[PDB]
Formats: C-alpha cells, structure tokens, sequence
C-alpha cells in the first residue's frame, strides 16, 4: 500500500542546507525511508514571502535537490505556507500561488504540500464575506490548486488546529475540522501532530477520533525530537510512544527533529526502524530500547 | 476590504540598546538588564495600586525583548541574528514565560539546567 | 624518555550511550542521566555510604568530561561542530558539579538563566 | 612608535571561515586597528598536529587569507602552539618546526608567534636533562626561531604562566617569568592576559610589576568578550575595565572575542574606540564607546 514515511524540515530557525539534504536522502534511502518534506518556516520563499519566485541560482539549487530526491528514490514534497498576508477571494493572490507552484514544478517536483498551520483564525472584510469560515477559504484554495496542478498523487494540507489540544471547543466538535473532513477532496492528505503540539504518546484511541471528523487517516508530523522551542535541549532518544498498531491507521509518519541537522541519526534511524517493524501489519514489534543500541552503533562508526 | 500585506518593522538602536544590555559582560549585566532583574524580584516579593503600573511598565519592557527577536528575526541579515540565534531565541522565550507569570501575579533548559538549578 | 606524540582515545559506544542518556527526550531523562541526578540531589541532601557513593558519583562525572574530550579529538569534526554547545554545557555543569561533591566531604547561565531561576 | 592593535582569533571551539577572517580585516582597517594574530585552537595544523604541513588546497587558502591582510594594511601575524608533544632537546623537533614556518613565509607572512599556552608544565626526562627549568627550554627554540626566521619586526611569544593568578610564587618574584625577562632575547614580545585568564580590571601596577620580571611592556591578550568557557554565554558589552594609562606602558592589545564571529563587532569597534581615544601618551566611557559601537552596527541588519 502507500504509506509516506521520513522527515520534514519543518522548524523555525537556521535551515538545512543542499550539501546537509542531500546527505538526508542518503541516509532516508539506506533506512528504507521514502519521502522528504520540504517546509522551513524561516524560508522568506517558502511562508513570510511566499509570493516571490526563485532567481536562476534558488532555481539552480532546487533542480539539483530535486533530482538528489529522485536520484535516492525519495519522495520530495514541496510545501508552502501562504496563509500569513493571503486574500483567498482575490484571484491575483491565487494566480500568483498557481505561477509559484509552476516554477517548483518546472524544478522537477510532483508532489506538493499546503500549510496553515502557526496562523490567526480571523479573515479580512473580503474572505469574511464570500467563505462562510476560515475552514472554507483554505478548502477552496487548496482544492483548486489541487486541482490546478493536475490532482497529483502526493497533495499534503495542513489545518490550523493540527493538533487535539487546538482544536475548538474539542477535536469531534470541530466546525473548522468538520468543514475540512466534508469539502476537503479525498485525494488530499492532512497533516496531524497527534494530542498536543509536541505530543508525549500518540494513542491509537486520538487517531480514530481525529480520522473520523476529517473524513481520512492522517499523515503524521512528529515533534517527539524537535528542539527549536528550547535551543538549550537536544533530543537523541529513540522515537517512543508510538504504537506499531498506529501504521495501519495513518497515511504516513513525518519527522520534524533536532535543528542540529548532524543529531538526528537516532532520530530517523529509531523511526525507520518503527515503520520497517510493522510495516505490511493490517487491522512487542518495537523496542525502543533496542532501537536505540542499533542506532548508537550504526552512528559510532560515522564519529572516527 | 482585503488582508494586509506582511511587513517587517525594522530593527531600532533601541532594540540593540536592549540587546547589549541584556548580553552584555561576563562580570555585569548592562543596566536595562539589572534594571529588569530588579524589578521582577520587588513584583514577586509583594502579594498599594503602585504593583499595577511597575507590573504593567515590566510586561511592555518584556515585550520589548520579544520585539527585538521579531524585527532581527525579520531583516534581511539573517547572518548576523542566525550566528547568535541559540542566546536570542531563549531570552526571548524565558522572557515571555516571565511576562505571563506576572500577569497572572494580579490574579526547560534541559539536565545541565536541573544540576544548575541545585548548585549554590 | 622523550615527550610521547599527541594521540587520543577513539569515541567508545559506552561514550554515546551515555551522551544519549544526558540529552534523551523531551518528557524524559536517560536512565544514566535520570540516575546521575537522583546521586548528586541525595549528597546535597546530607554533609557529615556517603563518602562510597560520592567516590562513584565523581567517576560518573569524570566519565561525562572524558565523554566530551574524546568526542572533540575525534576525525569528524562536523557531527562534533553540529552539537559543540550542548556536550561544552553539560562537560562544565559536571565540572562544577564534581568540584562542589569533592568539597562537600572535604570541609554563569547568563541572564536568561537568572531569570528561569526565580520560577518554578 | 608602534602599537599592536588588533583581534587574536586565539578561542578553543569552531575556527572562523576564510570570508568571515578577509570580512573581520575590512572591519579592523575601517576602525584604524593593525593586527590580526591567528592562533585557532582548535586548528589540527596549529596546536596538536603542529608538525603537520598545509596541504595544497589549504596553502592556497593561506596565501590567499595573507594577501587580504596585505590590501586592507592588517598585519597578519602567524602563530603555532607546539607545548603539548614537542621534545625540546632534539633537534628533529627544532627541524620540524623551522620546515613548518618556512612554508608559512612562502604564502607571504612575515609576522610569526610561538605559543607556550595551556600546557603541561612538566618536561620529558630527555628535556629535563638538557635544559635547567621549563622556561629555558621554551626561551631557546623561541630564540633560535626568531634568529632562523632573520629577527622579525614582529615576533610573539606566549608563555605558560600568562596571568597573574599563574605565577608561582607570585608576579614580581617568579623563577620562571625571571628566566623570560633575562634570557629572552629583548627583540621578541612577550604575550600577558592580565591578572586572570578573564581579567575584569587591568590595573596599571599590575603592568608595572609585570614588566619589572619581563624586562618589557607586554603585548595585552584580552579576554573580557572570549566566551569559550560556557557557550550559555554571548558578550556584547563595551570593552571596560583598562585604563587609557595603559596604552603607553604597553606594545598593544589584541583581543580574543565571542565564537560568534558575528557577535564582536561592539567588541572590536569598542577596543578601536579606546585605543584612538589615547594613542599619544575620562577619554573614554564604555557607555559612551557602547552607543557608538551600537549606532554603526545597525546599519548591517538593513
Ligand atoms: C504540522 C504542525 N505544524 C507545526 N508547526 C510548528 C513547527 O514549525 C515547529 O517546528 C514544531 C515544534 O516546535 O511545532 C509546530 S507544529
Ligand atoms: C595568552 C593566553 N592564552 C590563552 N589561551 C586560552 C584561549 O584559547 C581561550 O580562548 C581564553 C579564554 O577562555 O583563555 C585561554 S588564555
């Protein structure tokens, strides 16, 4: 079956750089991995300033990584955050999104993701008017655009209430996750953190919940080994408090981790490890523990 | 009416006035600094109508610290904030952590951070 | 008789596992790093078994800064390089740490750290 | 008269790029400041390798670094650490050494410096036979290279005990700092951090009294904005606690600062402030130096 598996460069800070995602493609390839999602939230390009295009040598660099993705037989996901100064009634706005995704395209990529995650619930006067809710605008701009770019296989989108401890005034009683699980095309992915922002256990009991109101199994994006909230912590524990009996029910798990691009070999070796455990399960297999002494060992070698 | 366009203030010498001092020797703190230490200390130890705006002064004054993150968060120079992004990024939060503490006074850092926590 | 070449001691699994265990989740400590903890609070908990279990608390230290010396002298500098401040901080606090253990039966932070002291 | 005035790139931890080294020479010429005195700790080639040659990719990287220095009329002053496994006595060590610095004048440099800091203060039995005390083992290949190299303008020496909270027994009777002062050729500079490894105050008696044993005006080594002693910290103060009375009785200042080559511009601009405001011996306010430092900084984020 189809089951998206690896990291997101999602956290705020200093991001990767081409020479750092190549080597990830590397290391997602020899794990048995399968997908990179491209999402920094310091990219001016990529959320603050989404609108601008990519100059010869941004274009030059996105190719290269691109093809790198391709070359490793890794997934590569573009996403884009646009949900900051976007007026969703304005066609200008979605003409200047479609022309954005068009050059990204032209780089090589397939696979697209829309994000409105970490953005103010209220409209402006023109939105208000037209969407009958925040849920609406984003439901029709990200279904056109899915649409727009030829329905691809891989269309990822991101709801503001990503997470249970966000969703109002509950996660079943959710208009804004209602609107989503009804309009939102079957085709189209959503992206889940699980109970809370960085959650501590992710209970199979949450993901049943949150599948039922948004109408699909989700796609993870875990925070277990993220730091950016506290640069003063690094996290090189194994990936736990995931049941193996979750990969049945979930589209895919992402990994957002340390902002330390050269700590994260537990990280994503101890996930790979997970997912390969349970892989063809349908409906322990995981020790953390021990996944943690394969991942030690595998990384002592790199250090001499 | 349409939805603003995303803008960036800029960074003020105030905000790097504020900086210096808040970084400032490895023997003293600049005096916006202690200025700050001061006036959290006094806040915490009472529990008159004066409490409300040297509370109300220290939430801008917080506020401030936040700011200063945003505006070197947004200019165009991410090199410079980016080589001291790690010290910027955690004042800034515990900062803000203190600004809710004081609000709510009117009605983390990991292992190393716990054995510091214990020493004298 | 002459002065031997400078050579150092590969970085060991014990090394990592340990490393692991002192910067391990964010819900969670490492069992070595739990355990390194649960020593130090207890010495600090009576000044007159005590004096066995310092002399293995201070080997745990000692471990924790030969932890940090052998991960820098290692030939991949990058991986060192890409967690230098984490490994220096937690080297230091065991330092101090240790000091202050040796002088308990034989008798900094900045201001972000200053600030999360008086919170609790 | 001459004044050594600068920054010394002298920190354990993760050595400055090329770039960021030709961008730190732009800043010291836009300042009036003079030197630059490489000495990364962390450098293999420098400190514990220091036998190592450069490579070729590395040599053209030097040479190019070196040029830098030239255009923007910064002295490059090249220093190597080899205390921790040199063997004094053979003169296959002394060889080595002599090689090494020779490749180094062919990129260009004509400024050199042998550092005798942070470490081990005992010498091998070999050694031990050969010379008296340490210090005169360390005071006669520093005189030989200074001699080999054709007496240099500019030649440093850093010695073991540096700060005054090292001298045993104290500063004014210090059998190791007399052995420096005496049989040190009086041609090379001797290095001094102060009275601490991270002096607060530099006191003018404490340069006066340190000068007595040295024979000398010291060639200041700063520490007050080095943060390589918890990386919890960064230093953007104004530099403070040294006295304008200072300049005269010294050969210069160089100062070692944050990691964070991006961190130092108040740092630099605040030494270069201090050292303007009294090169011919309240001239200077920290708080004051501060604003300034701080007005022209702004101008980078933009
Ligand atoms: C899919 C949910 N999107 C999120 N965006 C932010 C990310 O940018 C952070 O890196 C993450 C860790 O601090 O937490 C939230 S979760
Ligand atoms: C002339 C004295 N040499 C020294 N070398 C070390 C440096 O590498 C450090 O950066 C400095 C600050 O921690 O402290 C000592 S002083």
């Amino acid at each position: 079956r189809r089951f998206l598996c690896g990291v997101v460069e999602g956290f705020y800070g200093r991001p990767w750089v081409m020479e750092q995602r190549k080597e990830l493609f590397r290391r997602l390839q020899k794990w048995e991995l399968n997908t990179y999602l491209y999402a920094p939230k310091d990219d001016y390009k990529h959320r603050m300033f989404w609108r601008e295009m990519y100059s010869v040598e941004e274009a030059e660099q996105l190719m290269t990584l691109i093809s790198a993705a391709r070359e490793y037989e890794i997934e590569f996901i573009y996403a884009i955050s646009p949900g900051l100064d976007i007026t969703f009634s304005n066609p200008k706005e979605v003409s200047t999104l479609k022309r954005k995704l068009d050059q990204v395209s032209q780089f090589g990529c397939r696979s697209f993701a829309l994000l409105f995650d970490d953005i103010d619930h209220n409209m402006c006067a023109a939105d208000k008017e037209v969407f009958s809710s925040f849920a609406h605008a984003q439901v029709s701009i990200t279904n056109e655009i899915y649409q727009y770019l030829g329905e691809p296989e891989t269309f990822l989108f991101c709801p503001t209430e990503y997470c249970g401890t966000f969703c109002y005034p509950n996660v079943s009683q959710s208009p804004y996750l209602r609107t989503v699980g009804e309009k939102l095309l079957p085709g189209i992915e959503v992206l889940w953190t699980g109970p809370k922002v960085v959650s501590k256990e992710i209970p199979v009991e949450s993901i049943e919940e949150v599948s039922k109101i948004i109408k699909r199994a989700p796609v993870i994006w875990d925070n277990i080994h993220a730091n950016d909230y506290d640069q003063k912590r690094l996290f090189l524990g194994p990936y736990k408090g995931r049941s193996t009996e979750l990969i049945p029910r979930l589209k895919g798990v992402l990994t957002n981790p340390n902002c330390e691009f050269e700590a994260n070999y537990v990280a994503i070796h101890t996930l790979a490890t997970w997912y390969k455990s349970n892989m063809n399960g349908v409906r322990v297999l995981y020790s953390p523990q021990m996944a943690l002494k394969l991942a030690l060992t595998e990384w002592l070698q790199e250090f001499g | 009416m349409e939805k603003p366009l995303y803008t960036a203030e800029p960074v003020t010498l105030e905000d790097l006035q504020l900086l210096a001092d808040l970084f400032y020797l490895p023997y003293e703190h600049g005096p916006k600094g202690a200025q700050m230490l001061r006036e959290f200390q006094w806040l915490r130890a009472n529990s008159i109508e004066e409490w409300r705006s040297r509370a109300a002064k220290f939430e801008e004054m917080c506020g401030l610290v936040m700011g200063m993150f945003t505006r070197l968060s947004n200019c165009a120079n991410r090199t410079i904030l980016y080589d001291m992004y790690s010290y910027v990024w955690d004042i800034k939060s515990i900062m803000s952590m203190v600004k809710s503490f004081v609000q709510w006074l009117g009605c983390r850092g990991g292992l190393a951070g716990e054995f510091q926590r214990l020493l004298p």
